[PDB]
């Protein structure tokens, strides 16, 4: 019977956990069954009944919104082959914590979206001293017979041959799990003010990644 | 604040509404309505609520600003119901966000403050370099203090 | 109301200064709340009201706060602008380099 893996390495990542095992005795003829769980189960015999079946391979990566930073998640790993399954081994893994890395991941996700290429990455207007406001709310069906909806107000201006663009948008698009919503604000100064008793001092000012 | 939002006008307007029921049915909506309530006072609200249906389940997102009449006076409320709220500074064509809120978590770059009230503070990491817990514990690797350390007990190796 | 005014509103503008065009998004409202409706969630995760911000778990790169408190009267731990650190216990895996010490035992 195949032995339980000697070690399990779990590379963290932004909303994702990697899992690769390593055995003391090398054997390329065996596969590894991986299961995922959020909460620890005292019993080990019902892990196959109370844990999600991540899959079976030599290594796996679980990447989903459900996995959160700063939280501990459990992986149940076993070695299988033509003989039979082996003992289940526990592993604890967490996602990354770097806010800079998560913001880079969010920049990538926003770029890989419809509002990312709508409020940004458009070169409308080309002549100097030209500005336009454009407020549109459109719902349309994509090539995958799913419906994506959006509403955006975009201000673009040109000066000395350079493009300055700002926008406020709210959309819901289609992802591999279903539909996901998003609210984008692209501006050089984002201010929240409480106007009670004639108060003008803002209580939240975001500008220049500060 | 969840309770106060539920006992408001937008809570059952931007949410709690199940318009459209069949699969692949998506509605884009935007209204601007001001009306007098039963208390003989005006309440106003402007909203963009966009909804979709899939596999019999409802996904509703929305932006909404209102002002309603409380007993003492008029309360104004701005609400954003969405799965991911992102702020981006487009200066010199920047795309890296500086405020991303998603799933009861807020990710930010450097931030300046006046007073913070947090029970748990962590440096981030398997074994955090430094941590502060609600039980008064300060965990760190080294402590350089330019003045006095007044403690009830101490346990040093050397 | 009774001779006093109430004004609220949102606005995105692009204005001009000597440097060029500057954008600005502004929200004037007594209570600004962000709610994630995933799986029918209704608990807000960012509520700003009255010069005070209430948030859940937050991830950061650098914080600049001259006052940090654990909450409660007799707070558990606190850091104050005079460099004071008030705590109930402290484990340090390395060295404590202090200019003076006062310990009972």
């Amino acid at each position: 019977a195949p032995a339980a893996p000697s070690r399990i390495e779990l590379t963290p990542g932004y909303f994702q956990i990697t899992a690769t095992p390593h055995l003391a005795v090398y054997d390329p003829t065996v596969q590894f069954e991986f299961w995922f769980s959020e909460k620890q189960i005292a019993d080990i015999r019902q892990v196959e009944t109370s844990t999600r079946y991540l899959g079976t391979a030599l290594y796996w990566i679980a990447a989903s919104i459900n996995i959160k930073p700063g939280h501990d998640y459990y992986f149940y790993i076993r070695s299988v082959n033509t003989v039979g399954k082996s003992a289940f081994v526990e592993a604890v893994g967490r996602a990354s914590d770097d806010a800079e890395g998560y913001l880079d991941f969010f920049k990538g996700k926003i770029t890989e979206s419809h509002l990312g290429k709508e409020l940004l990455e458009k070169v409308e207007l080309t002549e100097d001293n030209a500005s336009r406001l454009e407020e549109f709310s459109k719902e349309w069906k994509d090539a995958s017979d799913k419906w994506n909806a959006m509403w955006a107000v975009k201000i673009e201006q040109t000066k000395d041959g350079k493009h300055y663009v700002a926008g406020i948008g709210l959309s819901m698009e289609d992802t591999e799990e279903g539909k996901l919503s998003q609210f984008l604000v692209a501006a050089n100064r984002i201010a929240f003010i409480d106007p009670a008793n004639g108060n003008e001092t803002p209580m939240f000012v975001a500008q220049g990644n500060q | 604040f969840k309770g106060k939002i539920t006992e408001s006008h937008l809570g059952k307007e931007l949410l709690e509404k199940v318009e459209l029921t069949e699969d692949n049915a998506s509605r884009l909506e935007e209204f601007s309505k001001e009306w007098k309530d039963a208390s003989d006072k005006w309440n106003a609200m402007w909203a963009v609520k966009i909804e979709q249906t899939k596999d019999g389940k409802h996904y509703v997102a929305g932006i909404g600003l209102s002002m309603e009449d409380t007993e003492e006076g008029k309360l104004s409320q701005f609400l954003v119901a969405a799965n991911r709220i992102a702020f981006i500074d487009p200066a010199n064509g920047n795309e890296t966000p500086m405020f991303v809120a998603q799933g009861n978590q807020i990710f930010m770059n450097d931030v300046f403050l006046k007073r913070l009230t947090a029970p748990t503070i962590t440096s981030g990491g398997n074994p955090p370099a430094f941590s502060l817990t609600p039980d008064g514990k300060l965990t760190a690797k080294n402590a350089d203090i330019s003045g006095s350390v007044n403690a009830n007990s101490g346990t040093l190796s050397n």
